[PDB]
């Protein structure tokens, strides 16, 4: 309850920083997530190893999307 | 829930909407106990009960 | 070349350069690559030439 | 005699140290990523050109709005005794600008406004018609 | 009487008020005026203030926190602290014939040019108020560093607020 | 020619001349036409008398009078200090200097344009200055009461006033301090209808 | 209802009488017509002579009289100061645009969760007084703030 | 007699920070929006200019969502003007939804060209008192 | 077990490690409750706990 | 809970502040801004005349110094030496060189847990003031003592 | 060059020794994994990786 209301009571800097409108696209799209890596090496057993320099991914698919969020379902 | 208003729904989802020529609009989404709203600028929170 | 103003008066200018030039012109003219001045405002640092192109202060 | 370092405050909260720990990261990576943006473009326009100022328009106004763009550019235009013009549909998704900027001049409030909309819509104003005008995209 | 907006940028009359008072006597209004003037005593009421004091050799050094003495984000000044801001100047009043060196530092957050632009706009509005109490320009020399050299660390939250700062320095000859 | 002291109510008109230096000292109405160009270091006038010259390329110079005189200068001088103690008027064209220090006491009308990049300023009653198209990047100005002081600070401005003094800068500086203490007052006193006009910045919101 | 709001936080309308009758026996004009509310209040009551510039103890009344607007609901304030004819109309202009910008800027930050605060200055162009024979000390040198209350 | 501080005070050497990177993000999104924008300079926007010939002054309230030529039409026939057209229909018609209650003429025509894109324009002759709609390819 | 940190750890053998742009390390290793590291130039000892 | 630690062994800042009450009072100079801790002793208290030789009861004065230093936690320490021009810059530099050295050895082999000592000596070149009345009683000779505190 | 996956670890115990043979003895307990160079005429310090796999 107390870092739920400190959390209410420090209110317009979360939607300030959290700006998702402009990343979404022209036609109203989600912009997906990616994630990066680097300088990986993974070894197998003895005597077998692999590196990668730099290593990118993807998290979640973009796809649409009809009001952006906010924090209030990831902080609260 | 199908809910009717005039205000401009912000947090949840909504699955679809309708305006009517004066601007009342309708909004068919899931269930939810807790709502967002824009009213005049300003941000304004709605509670649902008998979910 | 791109010259900027240096000093404003009621009926003269000051012109300096890109290569360092420096100049005092009255209200007309022949002034080099711009042709001829025809205005001068006092009021606002802008000065027009028949060429069509407007001076102002450099940045 | 004794000793005491200058910065004295209020006690702050661990929510709050953390809510720092990520807004430092987040805002480096904003700041790289509008040097690596500026790098890749050149900016070649400017909306100074398009609604230039005017006169009856340096009264100051300090707004936080949090919704939609009509009712506030209506009470502009209200405010700044002008008509006002709208070409377009709004589509179904409504546009929504958030603000928060202390007393500024009104043509940089509309420059701002502008550039917050960036492609949904488009500003212009013709000051010897006296006369805001918003226009909607065409898309779709 | 006094004025609480800075006495209007004039030569304050304090003990005076005092030794009055204290006749309502002379000498021993005069002797407690003097133990509250004793410059022990300034160092005391801006040690009570949050501004450090660092003597060293022929150079004396003054601290300020920039937050708590200033309006933030902004060079506003903040005018509550106009007592610490008299003490200021009375301890000032004291060497006549040095330059003065005035510079201030921030934290290691934004933009390096955003940094540079507010330490020095920090530093400019810093001396122009020192100079309107009626110090001559040509003794006078501001800088804004930004983060170049923290004297606190900046990884710690608590580090990186005591790091922006005003600092004061000036020799004796 | 070195040395022209003119006093008991004549006219000297002369053009096409040239010299490295001299020195003029004027009284009881000598009244200068010169259409030359004459460089110089230092020029005394009594006052209560016209003089026009047209032209003075000299490195630098020093002008301190007491009278009331009415003089119109051209050229590109640098100047070091200058103090006015009586009713003086004075316009000139171009300085470009480095730093001035102008003192004004009984009455001052002094109308300058220039580049020079550090101005100090002191009025003390009855003064009005016109450093109109004056650009100066740093500023620093005191004014006592019954002073007007018309500026064109470009970078950093200092800015102090007493009471009944006007303070009027044609320029928004990057840098702007200032003070009053009883009636004092610093105005912006621009057109509000420039097409290219700028505003304020988030350094520049010093709000008074 | 037992957990909901009963009435509006801070609210008490005996209090709001009671500060407008208040004001109203200092001389600061209080108007009440429908839902809009304006406030006049002299320049010599709040200003320096023929300057921006304000007295120390003006911050009681500035307090008191934020206190009363952070009481009611609004949207956009309106703030727009007159003066007397001293100089050039620039001038004047000039002075209550500062004037205006001064005290707009110290009432947002003093607590009223407006939405928009508009701030502008005319001078001696919109007299109410045909008696003009003073200058700040006159009444028609003013500042008025307005708004509408909106349910 | 007691000038007070702000009641939003960032007394806190969290909140400081707080606020200094809101401002930053934000300046940052500012300049990226300014950097990213593209717009179109106002001499050769493409749009209808005003002919403000005195018919188009009066006001109306329309209400309609379809097709284009028959509006064009009973404007026209509004403003006494003749009716002119260039070009043939295609396969699909165009479809403009106005509504509206107090306008220009001109401006509704104005609104009409600005949502007929670039398939369709109109021309106005003020002086041989016609107005035209031109097909596109 | 999966660990996060900006530190360097010694004893006892991971099977993989990554990095982000900051340089915090993730590893992925076998079960331990006594981990060996490098703090700066200075070994520490660490705890691991609901083993 | 009583199988970690709860402070870090063998401090008590009140025992700190008050050794440094009396060390100061004492006259070493003792420098506290931000986490920086400058430590300045003159030179006269430690050595001979120009020679590096110590003086027997300024062991109980290293000591405490000791016994201050290991308070904090620290890495790295820096130490330098300063004199007055007798002779060169070579005599002299090599004579704070020396002291530096011997001062640093000795502080290493005693129980203060660091992990990097660096000791210099730069002779005459950068005084602290004008006054070069004195040789050695001069306070332009000088050693000084740095850390930052970490963590 | 950058810094492999393994990284590089060090260990130093000596006393009172100047920055020249500190340097040495840093360069021979790296083996072949990396070099130490010097520009004292630009006052510059440089370390360098080896390039193998």
């Amino acid at each position: 309850k107390i870092i739920d209301e400190q959390l209410n009571k420090q209110a317009r800097n979360l939607d300030a920083i959290y700006d998702f409108n402009s990343l979404v696209l022209e036609h109203n799209i989600l912009p997906p997530v990616l994630l990066e890596g680097r300088n990986t090496l993974n070894l197998a057993d003895a005597q077998s190893i692999r590196i990668s320099d730099r290593t990118y991914k993807v998290a979640k698919q973009a796809h649409f999307i009809t009001t952006p969020p906010t924090w209030r379902q990831y902080l609260w | 829930m199908y809910v009717r208003t005039n205000l401009t729904i912000l947090s949840p989802g909504w699955l679809a909407s309708m305006t009517s020529a004066d601007g009342t609009h309708a909004y068919e989404m899931q269930k939810s106990p807790v709502l967002l709203v824009s009213w005049h600028g300003k941000v304004m929170q709605l509670k649902v009960e008998g979910l | 070349i791109i010259y900027y103003i240096q000093a404003v008066i009621p009926g003269r200018a000051w012109l300096i350069g890109s290569n360092g030039s420096t100049l005092t012109v009255r209200e007309g003219s022949k002034i080099p690559g711009y042709g001829m001045v025809k205005l001068i405002d006092s009021l606002q640092g802008r000065i027009l030439t028949s060429s069509g192109q407007v001076i102002k202060f450099s940045q | 005699m004794k000793f005491k370092k200058p910065p004295i405050n209020n006690p702050s909260d661990d929510a709050t140290i953390k809510l720092a720990e990520a807004a430092v990261s987040v805002s480096d990576s904003m700041l790289e990523m509008a040097k690596v943006e500026k790098v890749i473009t050149p900016p070649s326009k400017d909306n100074t050109l398009t609604i230039p100022n005017a006169y009856n328009l340096q009264a100051r106004a300090s707004v936080d709005w949090s919704g939609p763009i009509e009712e506030l550019t209506a009470r502009i235009a209200k405010a700044a005794h002008f008509r006002f013009r709208v070409l377009g549909k709004s589509p179904s998704v409504p546009v929504l600008i958030s603000i928060s900027t202390k007393d500024e001049s009104l043509a940089e409030i509309l420059r701002d406004i502008d550039y917050q909309a960036g492609k949904k819509a488009s500003i212009h104003v013709y000051p010897n018609s006296q006369v805001v005008e918003l226009r909607y995209a065409k898309i779709y | 009487c006094f004025h609480p907006p800075y006495n209007n940028f004039q030569p304050d009359r304090r003990a005076v008020k005092r030794v009055g008072v204290d006749t309502g006597g002379g000498t021993v209004g005069l002797v407690a005026s003097i133990y509250r003037d004793s410059k022990r005593k300034i160092i005391r009421d801006l040690q009570k203030q949050d501004i450090q004091y660092v003597e060293y050799g022929d150079t004396r050094t003054l601290i300020i926190p920039t937050d708590k003495y200033f309006m933030f984000s902004s060079p506003r000044l903040n005018e509550i602290c106009y007592p610490g801001l008299n003490n200021v100047i009375r301890l000032l009043n004291f060497y006549p014939q040095s330059t003065i060196y005035v510079a201030g530092f921030t934290d290691n957050v934004g933009s390096r040019s955003h940094k540079r632009k507010l330490s020095q706009a920090q530093a400019e509005t810093m001396m122009t108020f020192l100079w309107a109490n009626g110090i001559a320009a040509k003794r006078l020399k501001a800088e804004g560093y930004g983060d170049k050299n923290a004297i606190s660390d900046n990884a710690i939250i608590h580090g990186s607020a005591q790091n922006r700062r005003i600092e004061i320095q000036w020799f004796t000859s | 020619l070195n040395r022209f002291r003119y006093e008991g109510a004549g006219v000297v008109t002369g053009n096409n001349l040239r010299t490295s230096y001299l020195d003029l000292y004027l009284a009881n109405e000598g009244t200068t036409r010169l259409a030359g160009n004459i460089g110089l270091q230092k020029l005394e006038a009594v006052g209560n008398g016209v003089t026009q010259i047209n032209g003075v390329s000299s490195r630098n110079l020093q002008i301190v009078l007491k009278g009331d005189p009415k003089v119109l200068i051209s050229g590109f001088v640098n100047l070091r200090q200058l103090d006015m103690y009586g009713k003086g008027t004075l316009s000139l064209y171009w300085i470009k200097s480095d730093t001035l220090t102008i003192r004004a006491k009984k009455a001052a009308k002094i109308q300058l344009a220039g580049i020079v990049n550090r101005l100090d300023v002191e009025l003390w009653d009855f003064a009005q200055f016109k450093g109109k198209y004056l650009r100066a990047q740093r500023s620093f100005v005191k004014t006592h009461d019954k002073s007007v002081a018309e500026i064109s600070a470009v970078n950093h401005q200092s800015s102090l006033a007493t009471d009944a003094s006007d303070i009027y800068y044609y320029n928004l500086s990057k840098t702007r301090a200032d003070f009053m203490a009883f009636n004092g007052s610093v105005l912006d006193m621009r057109e509000w209808g420039q097409s290219d006009l700028k505003d304020f910045d988030r350094y520049n919101k010093q709000f008074p | 209802v037992p957990k909901l709001p009963c009435r509006v936080d801070g609210a008490c309308d005996a209090t709001i009488i009671k500060m407008m009758t208040d004001l109203n026996k200092k001389g600061i004009k209080v108007a009440s017509v429908g839902q809009n509310y304006l406030i006049s209040i002299p320049a010599s009551a709040l200003f320096a002579d023929q300057s921006p510039r304000l007295n120390w103890a003006s911050y009681s009344l500035l307090n008191e009289i934020a206190a009363f607007l952070k009481q009611f609901r609004k949207i956009a304030i309106t703030v727009t100061s007159y003066s007397s004819k001293y100089v050039s109309v620039k001038r004047e202009r000039a002075l209550t645009l500062a004037r205006s910008r001064v005290v707009s800027e110290y009432l947002w930050s003093q607590g009223v969760d407006s939405r928009i605060i508009f701030t502008q200055g005319l001078g001696s162009d919109k007299p109410i007084t045909s008696y003009t024979l003073g200058g700040d000390r006159s009444p028609n040198a003013r500042v008025e703030i307005t708004f509408r209350r909106a349910v």
